[PDB]
């Protein structure tokens, strides 16, 4: 028999014993075992279904955008400024984080694929010939120097990695490897960054994992142009410990835990099913 | 609606003690600035991106702000650390940013001295008259001063100038004047001032008469 | 069987309505080996006079408690020698066995759900501020859920149906859980390995676990019957050690 | 190194060529094709080992 | 390090078009925002005008509205912030920074005044008191319409207890005090004096201390 | 220069593809990994698990603990109903929120038989007898106990074991169902009844309580991942 797939069934009679597979006891915190060959009679069913679909490689697997990057390549405030970063974190989506928010603790490798689009922005003409935009999306480690403005030296890159790319062509892809300091990535911390139970309450004490920087490398345009790129997390070989319950109630900060009171479900007219 | 400015307006700390800042803007912000303002020169840029940097700051000054409210807290106050707090944020109508928090460093608290001197012969001749009084040397800020002569109160006419705050004892200097006429001075005898503060229980008195030269 | 004797150190818990015994994950609480140490220095093991039942206060049931919750190993800060070498370490790692004890009659009904969640991080009730560590956890003292909600400025939001986190209450089945149901049940064990990402962790800015008690059928008996039920919680730590001697904190 | 697995296909030519190209294990490809499980864990974590026919109490 | 500082200007016949000149030369040239911070003697900071070299988008405020042109000349690298249709309220400190991420490269800043007044001398009154082993002194300055104005205590050889008062305006006039602190050795036997100067209205007074 | 020639598909981004890229931190030693306990393998590891199921989710009790609690008490007739939903078990808002609802509402199909718990909370002196059944959707909900004896049914015995497991068997045209409700898989009814009473000695509160709790068999299965539809937002979260 193969591993992943489902079990078949047996074929069942009537009984008359003093075995009871029904009558259990849920106070010992063990759900039962009770498959249709005990409270019913049943035919021999050969299953061929595949819980493939369901692994923790499969259900992760899938790209998720995580954020939404926003700079120019001429400024008008801050934001929008010539260049921009972000603290890389997985809690700015709902989508994502609430995929990752059914386990405690996880340990994967990260695939990152960046979406740079780019267009015009709003004046009185715009008759130019530009030549094709050029980007650099550097990693700044945590602790390192971070770019102080544009033209700065930061951005030379010698030991911080870093991407260039050109408009029209396929977009970057780099893999990261597991880069906590501990034995797995903290998905919940119930603690403080004090050791007098002070300061930081959560997670937001346990994720240290660097900027990511974002610039035109082209040194300017005829008219001005505003960009969007847009960070896509994929994670894969993934390891995950202690499920949790999943999450109800919509969330309201990228660095909290903390919601509005929601209902445990909707509400309906009456308890009981009632036509023939 | 919609004025942006800091929370506290005159405060008072020594070198020693905690600088915990507050203030207020009109509209949501995701960064937050933090200058510094000195009585005599231009301010200068403590903290960008409400954290990060700067050129000459040290270590022990910090700051946040998020939204509609900022933070720039000193964690140690010295004796380089009296400037005026101001905020900014980059819009689409900029909010405005407050005028500036103002602060003076804290000592013992000082008692003045009193001073008339009285109008001479040169500028009865030209068409004035000025009786004069100065408070000087005293901390801290708040006097309750009045102007008394032969009994009665006047209060038209007043100044009150005020010293900053001082490089050598950090203490303060004001003087308290009225204008005359040169027959308004010639009306009255005893031209006296009183400067009323909570060091002292009562407030000193120095007093001369017209009808002695 | 419905009865069962539990011995550690100089103390024992005698039962003769027990249901079972939730051992973990399938996991039984044993010492650090040496592929997963990190720490270079010799531990201290105090086998009996750190690893001994240790109880706490009680609570009282009503017929309108919404629940309780400990945080551990904050929950025994003050409980012997166990407290005494948190003070004076940086690092240690145990296990717990949880035993909830709560009697009444065969004319008194009720069902308590005893959860051991780890990672319980709590959601605040004053969103958009930041709230206390005494709000969330005394020393010995059991906190309580409301039934409404909570609009304290510095504390933890405290409706049940959400359980403080933001998830449904009737999910909470999947941490190690067992039910006291007066019908048929006495008490309530649960035996807790060390669950954590790290293999030691510091026992005063991190709380491993949180123990909830969180009434599903509420208490109900005749008015002549015994009005005060107490629920009493009774935790022994397991395989106890710690590393990292210095002098007493904690700041 | 051309590692030959079997192609995901289904019930009632088949297979697939390999090759690593990067010097880290980082770099690959997701494992797809690992459907172990054993839901003991959550499903029944007690001491005693509790029959199904027999009697809970 | 960003060269060199702004120039100020002073009262001008009225009608004409007045123009600053920001001298902002550590460049860096030249694709950046130079907005002009404005400062009230009520210490207000508000924004007057920016501009841009690559485009020539310039910007403005709703109070400098109507109108405030500032061009951009990039062989000069100048910077101007004065207002066409002004009125008398723009007595006020004049910032002109260039940009980085925040507001980190000021201007020290020139105060211009405006109105239709006219340069009075000023006027250096006698105060000596008519006690004790010390004396204070003074030499009041009353009636001098454009703020520049000098204090000086004998020729700089005095100049440790001078505390400087400002001049709060009343009936369009400043009027401000300054004094020393005179030991009895010195009281009355040598000759204390003081001189204010107006560099705009071009006299100097000068008094020597005679006590009565 | 090997001839090569580039197929439809190239310069795309497709975002479940399976292809090697190169590593940002060349030759990084990762921190080695410790025996932590409750690995999750498998989704349907935890949807095996039991969950309480809110049935008596009427207005207003959603906001409370009486969303949980079914109210039993004795009759004055027997043969009355208990509660009832249809089995939809990602779709009905009796069981889309419960552990196994909120696992299927991140795919689109679902197959096999899943188990139904009650508990009985009452008192230890309190007795009762129930039918807990289950109807294929050919005929329309049954109207009364006579129409639901003749379904799939069991017959709930209240003493020491306090727990009953009435298991619903996969009976469908289709291998799989769909998670998100149409007419075409319709999974049927579930009902549950009075088949005695219960039977208190004096001194002892009338009303009293069952939980329900829900989990799948060892042979459930999902299928086509896609996005659940609980969960929303409109801004990033700062
Ligand atoms: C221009 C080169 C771009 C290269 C991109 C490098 C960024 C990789 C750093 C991120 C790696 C760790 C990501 C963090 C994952 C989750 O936040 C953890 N579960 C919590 O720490």
């Amino acid at each position: 028999r193969a591993v992943g797939r489902v079990a078949d069934t047996v074929a069942s009679g009537p009984v008359n014993t003093e075995q009871i597979p029904a009558l259990t006891a849920v106070e010992t915190g063990h759900t039962s075992q009770v498959v249709p060959s005990d409270t019913m009679q049943t035919r021999h069913v050969i299953n061929y279904h595949t819980r493939s679909e369901s692994s923790i490689e499969n259900f992760m697997g899938r790209a998720a955008c995580v954020y939404i990057a926003q700079y120019a390549t001429e400024k008008v405030n801050d934001e929008l400024d010539r260049y921009t970063n972000w603290e890389i974190t997985t809690r700015q989506v709902a989508q994502l984080r609430r995929k990752l928010e059914m386990f405690t603790y996880m340990r994967f490798d990260l695939e990152i694929t960046f979406v740079i689009t780019s267009s015009q922005r709003t004046s009185t003409t715009y008759a130019s010939d530009s030549p094709p935009l050029t980007h650099q999306v550097m990693y700044v480690p945590p602790g390192g120097p971070i770019p102080k403005s544009y033209e700065d030296f930061a951005w030379q890159t010698s030991t911080n990695p870093s991407v260039f790319w050109t408009e029209g062509n396929a977009p970057p892809r780099m893999s990261i490897p597991f880069m906590s300091v501990g034995n797995a990535y903290c998905n919940f911390y119930d603690g403080w960054s004090h050791f007098s139970q002070s300061g930081v309450y959560g997670y937001t004490t346990l994720n240290n994992m660097g900027h990511l920087y974002f610039r035109h490398v082209n040194k300017s345009t005829a008219y001005p142009v505003n960009s969007v790129a847009r960070v896509y997390f994929k994670p894969k070989h993934v390891k995950a410990w202690v499920p949790r319950a999943p999450r109800l109630c919509p969330y309201l900060k990228a660095r909290n835990v903390n919601f509005n009171v929601q209902g445990v479900t909707e509400s309906r007219n009456k308890i009981t099913l009632d036509r023939s | 609606d919609i004025e942006l400015t800091q929370s506290p307006a005159i405060m008072s700390a020594s070198p020693g003690e905690k600088v915990t800042m507050t203030c207020s803007a009109s509209s949501s912000l995701r960064y937050m600035h933090w200058y510094q303002q000195k009585s005599g020169t231009s301010p200068k840029r403590w903290i960008y991106d409400t954290y990060n940097l700067a050129s000459g700051v040290p270590v022990r000054f910090s700051g946040s702000g998020s939204g509609t409210s900022y933070s720039l807290t000193i964690s140690s106050m010295e004796a380089e650390d009296a400037a005026t707090y101001y905020c900014q944020q980059w819009s689409s109508n900029p909010p405005t940013f407050g005028a500036g928090t103002k602060l003076e460093l804290k000592r013992a608290d000082a008692a003045p001295t009193v001073s008339i001197f009285p109008p001479s012969s040169e500028q009865l001749t030209s068409g004035g008259a000025s009786v004069v009084c100065f408070l000087n040397n005293f901390y801290p800020k708040d006097i309750n001063v009045k102007w008394k002569i032969d009994g009665s109160e006047r209060q038209n006419g007043v100044l009150n100038s005020w010293t900053d705050q001082d490089s050598k004892d950090s203490t303060y200097s004001m003087s308290s004047t009225l204008t005359l006429t040169k027959d308004e001075y010639e009306r009255h005898n005893s031209y006296t001032c009183e400067a009323t503060h909570k060091t002292s229980t009562s407030p000193i008195v120095k007093s001369f008469n017209r009808n002695e030269c | 069987d419905r009865v069962r004797s539990i011995t550690l150190g100089n103390s024992t818990i005698t039962t003769q309505e027990c249901a079972n015994v939730v051992v973990g994950y399938g996991v039984w609480p044993t010492y650090l080996s040496d592929h997963e140490a990190t720490a270079v220095d010799q531990p201290t093991q105090p086998d009996v006079a750190t690893c001994r039942f240790y109880t706490l206060e009680s609570v009282k049931w009503e017929s309108s408690s919404a629940g309780w919750w400990w945080k551990f190993p904050e929950a025994l800060s003050d409980m012997g020698l166990f407290g005494q070498n948190m003070q004076y370490h940086y690092l240690g790692r145990t296990g717990y066995t949880i035993h909830v004890q709560c009697n009444a009659s065969k004319f008194h009904q009720g069902c308590l759900l005893v959860v051991c969640v780890p990672e319980a991080e709590m959601g605040a009730a004053t969103t958009d501020h930041a709230f206390n560590h005494t709000k969330l956890s005394n020393i010995g003292q059991a906190m309580e859920f409301s039934a409404k909600k909570s609009t304290d400025q510095t504390g933890p939001q405290t409706a049940v149906h959400n359980a403080g986190m933001g998830v449904a209450v009737g999910n909470l089945t999947i941490f190690p859980h067992q039910w006291i149901n007066l019908r048929t049940n006495n008490s309530a064990t649960i035996v807790m390995p060390y669950i954590n990402s790290v293999p030691m962790d510091n026992m005063y800015r991190h709380y491993n676990f949180t123990l909830m008690v969180i009434p599903f059928a509420k208490l109900e008996h005749s008015p002549q019957a015994s009005t005060y039920v107490p629920i009493t919680v009774t935790v022994a730590p397991m395989c106890a050690e710690y590393n990292g001697l210095r002098l007493a904190g904690h700041q | 190194g051309a590692q030959v697995s079997t192609q995901k296909t289904g019930a009632h030519i088949i297979h697939y060529t390999n090759i690593n190209y990067y010097k880290d294990s980082a770099s690959n490809s997701l494992n797809r094709q690992d459907f172990t499980q054993d839901p003991s864990k959550f499903t029944e974590p007690v001491k005693d080992v509790m029959i199904k026919t027999l009697p809970a109490l | 390090q960003v060269q060199l500082q702004q120039s100020g200007s002073e009262l001008v016949r009225p009608g004409a078009s007045v123009k600053l000149s920001c001298r902002a030369s550590g460049y860096t040239f030249t694709t950046y925002w130079m907005h002009w911070v404005k400062q009230r003697p009520g210490q207000g900071l508000e924004w007057i005008g920016n501009i841009y070299p690559h485009s020539g988008n310039t910007n403005y405020d709703e109070r400098f509205k109507s109108k405030a042109t500032l061009t951009v000349d990039t062989s000069s690298s100048t910077a101007y912030m004065q207002l066409s249709s002004l009125t008398s309220e723009d007595s006020a400190v004049y910032y002109c920074t260039r940009d980085l991420r925040g507001f980190a490269y000021w201007g020290q800043g020139t105060t211009v005044t405006v109105s239709s007044p006219k340069t009075t001398p000023p006027s250096v009154y006698p105060l000596a008191p008519a006690a004790a082993s010390m004396v204070t002194l003074g030499c009041l300055v009353k009636g001098y319409f454009p703020e520049p104005v000098t204090v000086t205590w004998n020729s700089g050889s005095l100049s440790s207890g001078v505390h400087t008062f400002p001049a709060v305006l009343q009936s369009d006039l400043y009027t401000l005090s300054s004094s020393v602190t005179v030991p009895s050795s010195t009281w009355p036997s040598e000759t204390v004096t003081c001189n204010v100067a107006h560099p705009a209205s071009s006299t100097k007074v000068d008094k020597k201390i005679v006590p009565r | 220069g090997l001839p090569t020639m580039n197929t439809p598909g190239s310069t795309q981004f497709l975002t479940s593809d399976d292809f090697q890229s190169p590593s940002a931190m060349p030759q990084f030693d990762v921190t080695p990994e410790i025996q932590i306990p409750g690995q999750v393998r498998n989704l349907m590891e935890i949807a095996e698990v039991d969950s309480v199921v809110p049935v008596n989710n009427t207005e207003g009790h959603v906001n409370s603990m009486e969303a949980y609690r079914i109210p039993v008490r004795p009759q004055t007739s027997s043969g009355e109903q208990v509660f009832g939903f249809q089995l939809q078990p990602g779709h009905d808002s009796v069981l889309k929120h419960t552990l196994l609802g909120e696992i299927l509402n991140y795919y689109a199909n679902w197959s096999g038989s899943m188990k139904l718990t009650f508990m009985y909370c009452g008192a230890a002196m309190a007795t009762g007898k129930f039918l807990i059944a289950y109807s294929p959707p050919g005929a329309g909900v049954p109207g009364s106990r006579r129409d639901a004896m003749l379904g799939t049914h069991v017959i709930w015995d209240v003493g020491l074991q306090s727990s009953c497991v009435l298991c619903v068997p996969w009976i469908s045209q289709t291998n799989y169902r769909y998670v998100t409700s149409d007419a075409y898989t319709d999974a049927g009814y579930i009902t549950c009844w009075y088949q005695t009473s219960i039977v208190t000695p004096p001194d002892i509160p009338t009303t009293s309580t069952i939980l329900c709790f829900v989990s799948a068999c060892n042979d459930f299965s999902v299928r086509l991942l896609r996005d659940t539809p609980f969960i929303t937002q409109q801004a990033l979260f700062q």
